[PDB]
RNA sequence: AAACUUUCAACAACGGAUCUCUUGGUUCUCGCAUCGAUGAAGAACGCAGCGAAUUGCGAUAUGUAUUGUGAAUUGCAGAUUUUCGUGAAUCAUCAAAUCUUUGAACGCACAUUGCGCCCUCUGGUAUUCCAGGGGGCAUGCCUGUUUGAGCGUCAUU
């Protein structure tokens, strides 16, 4: 045991290893599988797309407060600004997420434009009768990306 | 001389002795074989001839 | 191959034909259909049957023919009348032959075989 | 878990296909990997598009017929054997060759078209892999491409 | 006399014949099955014993129930009948 | 044993009539191997319970 | 030998009768089999009973569903043997039942589709 | 507590586990009443429990118990939930309350090593998991 | 010199290597979720014209019904004409049934084919006895049910 200049390996192998050994050979044929459910979700909900449409959101940290990024959801206080309701927000495809709150008017802003410019770019079906589609985009973040 | 079926008593034999037959039994008296079937031996009354009967069924 | 619903493989596919049950077997015991024929029913083949027609095209019995007693589909085979092999006792035993050797020449006819050639896309009877 | 699949570097992939594409060109390269090329008439061989439109297999051969292969479809139809080995129990029965390579730009049929076809393996510029440019590690697959394509190689 | 003579004096049965697996292994002056642990409910059986699962599981037997039920999933426990086409 | 329970009696009934050799004309089927019965079981040689 | 078709028009009396035909001549076999080495007919009038035995139940059981059609509670083998998990899981009624406040909130708030 | 039953103390074994007597079964008291009802009442499905009273000898229980075969229950949307098959036992497996207490399963820091569940994250962080591409 | 021993040949033994095969495995991927008191899994004994095993099934026993297919099955024997047909088949399918004795196993027992009791009907002079046919009788818990129990306790003659 032990040996020559030769670094000091931390291995743990020490337990029953090779019985929890989980080889990913799916990998590639699950990705189809997600493809392939991604796509019948598609189908599924028709014209609507497979995201929500989710807000900008200051990460935390010293380390990554310099970027921005997608949140979970818009707060009670984004939606109202743009001049809706969460019950409602969540039937047009926003993620409502009612935890967050809202302590930099720069952010708002951010959000309540980004909010207007889908309210703007969506069309929504009446419910009543006819429904015109236009085609589906299948992704907001497409749509409305998270530019810093 | 009959095979019989077995989970049958000697009451359902000379029954079914005397229904099909219209014979009149004197007595039953099974047992089971080594090949694990019943095996009634029934007596007819003195009136019925076995010989008789017995080509009458088939079995000469 | 293209679809995903069928075997390239050979393992699977012996043990198949070797399993495959008489209502399968039938299928599999297909013979084409004369240079004659074809150009009457348009149809190059269809299942062998009972009530034999059939000129045999390949083997020791080729240009010979005849009816036939029975198909053995649990040999593939089909048993044919005149073409056999002679014991040494004096007995006349029957040779089996595979179908697609075999061709047929006058199909039997029944409302099944009418209706089987009207589905397949057969003109006349 | 044994390691099975083995990572390469993306840019050493794009060096070897670039190099394989090299030597589609070049016929003492191709000449050596088989491939019945002295009646062509010199290689970078491009065809034209109308080759792009071809619906029937029929019509594809009619082709390879008179650009120059045929030497190459023998090839892959006289050169098809049993194989010698228990692969013939490991769904391998039997090999035959690599026929040249259709490059395409764009699929109206060429896909279905060749498919049928033994040697011919076709394949989109966009993908254009080292696994169908040098087969067996043997650089320069007589490649066919299309007058699109070998275009669309500088992009 | 551990041996030869002694096997003599083997003329009686510990076991006899259990119900429920129908093994020879009813012990009798304990009324239990060894094997199967008859007259308990459950079927005498543990992990460590990897071959005695394998030598009584679902499928050693007929299943004459069982054997037949991925076909009723399959035509989603259809009920009545076929008529005609 | 003579003094004999049913449920034993019955598996021996079982054991008498599965002794009795192959019957030549399964020899003649198609797709046969069964030359022989293995399953045969003398009185002495091998026991039952 | 007998066809289904045949004995299903026939009545309840006829087919007891029917039968009681049959197993004389299933008998009267049984006591020529053994008198003679291969006796196949044995197999052909052994289904007619059985024909007879399923035509009498199928009748007796659709006639017993004839009276419970209609009422709850209808004896075991008649319910549907489905396969016990389902036989207790909440019926497609039940489940999709829905609290009276859930009921208002989906009509107030259905997923209102939407392109773009 | 639970006594090590051991015949005599006779653990056998590394004097770390001679430990017999101050051992404490790690499912409450609330829990082993909420369980000895269950296999009582096997139709019945367990809701949850509630302390009533304890001396010496005993800690009571009252345990709540619900009828999923029942129709009053299965009917109205509110109850109807608990009829479904996944909540044959909660008590058995700790989906009751003090089941996930004493299973360990709140949110946050103080709860790592159980939050999805301790066999769980054990079972995925002591796996060794390989790609493809290593 | 022969015999013998040894080595080596051809041919012959013994033996079953090698080769070639392959309805088996094997791991990998994908799809699905479906046992059981409506008796599961398992077992026992049976059942085929000729079966010992296997395969299938349960006294309707290598099956019945239903549907499809459209002439088989096939070792022999054998039918049956059903072969321009509501129909061959060790066919597929499978939604109707049968499903012996068991088995969680449930009348009580169970090294026993033991021992009951109840309802109903048919035999024997029969409400009670015997016998035969049918249908029952497990435990827990739950919801109700009726019948009750306790000066636990209220209100009345």
């Amino acid at each position: 045991a032990i040996s020559k200049n030769l670094p000091i390996l931390k291995n743990h192998f020490r337990k029953h290893w090779q019985e929890r050994v989980k080889v990913h050979f799916d990998q590639a044929g699950k990705k189809v599988s997600r493809r392939h459910a991604r796509a019948s979700k598609a189908a599924k909900i028709a014209p609507r797309p497979l995201d929500l449409l989710r807000p900008v959101v200051r990460a935390p940290t010293v380390k990554y407060n310099r970027k921005v990024r997608a949140g979970r959801g818009f707060t009670l206080a984004e939606i109202k600004a743009a001049g809706l309701t969460p019950a409602y927000a969540r039937t047009i495809g926003i993620a409502v997420d009612h935890r967050r709150q809202n302590r930099n008017q720069e952010i708002l802003d951010l959000n309540i434009q980004r909010l207007k410019e889908y309210q703007s770019k969506i069309i929504v079906f009446p419910r009543k009768g006819k429904a015109p589609e236009a085609e589906q985009t299948l992704s907001a973040a497409a749509s409305f990306p998270i530019v810093q | 001389v009959f095979k019989v079926s077995l989970k049958a008593n000697k009451y359902q034999i000379k029954k079914a002795v005397k229904e099909l037959y219209e014979v009149d039994v004197l007595s039953v008296n099974t047992l089971v074989r080594p090949n694990g079937t019943k095996k009634a031996y029934v007596r007819l009354t003195a009136d019925f001839d076995a010989l008789d009967i017995a080509n009458r069924i088939g079995y000469i | 191959k293209q679809s995903l619903d069928v075997s390239s493989d050979r393992r699977k596919a012996r043990k198949a034909y070797f399993t495959a049950p008489s209502s399968e077997r039938r299928v599999l015991l297909s013979a084409p259909l004369s240079k004659e024929l074809r150009e009457q029913y348009n149809i190059k083949a269809l299942p062998i049957r009972k009530e034999d027609e059939v000129l045999v095209v390949r083997g020791s019995k080729k240009g010979q023919e005849g009816k036939v007693s029975s198909v053995y589909r649990l040999k593939f085979a089909v048993q044919v009348d005149k073409l056999t092999k002679e014991k040494s006792n004096g007995a006349s035993v029957p040779t089996n032959i595979h179908p697609s050797k075999v061709v047929i020449t006058k199909l039997h006819l029944d409302k099944d075989r009418k209706a089987l050639i009207q589905r397949k896309g057969g003109k006349l009877e | 878990w044994r390691k099975w699949n083995v990572k390469v570097n993306q840019n050493e992939k794009r060096y070897a296909t670039a190099s394989a594409i090299a030597a589609s060109a070049v016929p003492s390269l191709v000449l050596a990997r088989g491939h019945r090329v002295e009646k062509v008439p010199s290689i970078p061989l491009v065809v034209s598009d109308d080759l792009q439109s071809i619906q029937k297999t029929k019509e594809a051969v009619a082709a390879l017929k008179a650009v120059g292969a045929h030497s190459d479809v023998i090839k892959v139809v006289k050169s098809k054997k049993l194989r010698a080995g228990k692969g013939k129990y490991r769904n391998r029965r039997f090999t035959q060759r690599r026929g040249p390579l259709v490059v395409y730009s764009e699929d109206n049929g060429v896909v279905k078209a060749f498919r049928n076809v033994p040697g011919v393996e076709t394949a989109n510029v966009a993908s254009l892999g080292l696994l169908q440019l040098a087969p067996g590690a043997h650089l320069g697959r007589f490649v066919i491409w299309t007058q699109s394509a070998f275009s669309k190689l500088d992009q | 006399g551990k041996g030869t003579p002694s096997f003599g004096k083997r003329h009686n049965k510990s076991h006899t014949l259990c119900k429920r697996c129908g093994r020879s292994s009813y012990h009798i002056q304990k009324h239990t099955c060894s094997s199967c642990g008859y007259p308990a409910a459950k079927m005498r059986s543990h992990n460590w014993a990897a071959k005695a699962k394998r030598r009584r599981t679902t499928g050693t037997g007929r299943m004459r129930y069982l054997k037949h039920v991925s076909r009723r999933f399959k035509n989603g426990f259809q009920s009545g009948e076929a008529k005609a086409q | 044993a003579a003094q004999k329970s049913f449920r034993i009696k019955q598996k021996m009934a079982k054991a008498k009539k599965q002794n009795r050799p192959l019957p030549q004309w399964i020899r003649l089927r198609t797709n046969n191997t069964i030359r022989y019965n293995a399953k045969r079981r003398n009185w002495r040689r091998t026991k039952m319970n | 030998g007998i066809k289904a078709y045949e004995l299903r028009t026939k009545s309840k009396d006829q087919l007891e009768q029917q039968l009681v035909e049959l197993k004389k001549e299933l008998a009267e076999l049984k006591v020529q089999k053994l008198s003679r080495p291969s006796l196949p007919k044995i197999n052909t009038v052994r289904k007619n009973i059985a024909r007879v035995l399923t035509v009498i139940s199928q009748n007796q059981r659709q006639a017993v569903r004839e009276l419970y059609k209609g009422k709850k509670y209808q004896p075991k083998d008649l319910r549907a043997k489905k396969t016990r998990a389902l036989r207790r899981a909440l019926t497609k009624f039940e489940a999709s039942q829905v609290t009276e406040k859930q009921r208002k909130k989906q009509i107030a708030f259905p997923q209102r589709k939407y392109a773009i | 507590n639970r006594k090590r039953p051991v015949s005599k103390g006779a653990t056998y074994g590394k004097p770390t586990n001679q430990g017999v007597n101050q051992l404490k079964y790690q499912r409450s008291l609330r829990a082993t009443a909420e369980e000895r009802v269950g296999r009582r009442a096997a139709n019945l499905r367990v809701l949850n429990s509630y302390w009533i009273n304890q001396d010496s000898t005993y800690k009571y229980f009252e345990v709540i118990l619900v009828d999923p075969s029942h129709k009053a229950i299965r009917r109205d949307a509110k109850y109807n939930w608990i009829c479904n098959p996944v909540h044959k036992h909660r008590e058995a497996r700790g989906l009751t309350a003090t089941g996930k207490k004493s299973r360990g399963i709140n949110k946050g820091h103080k709860f790592h090593n159980t939050q999805a569940g301790r066999r769980k994250t054990w079972k995925r962080q002591n796996t060794l998991s390989l790609w493809r591409y290593r």
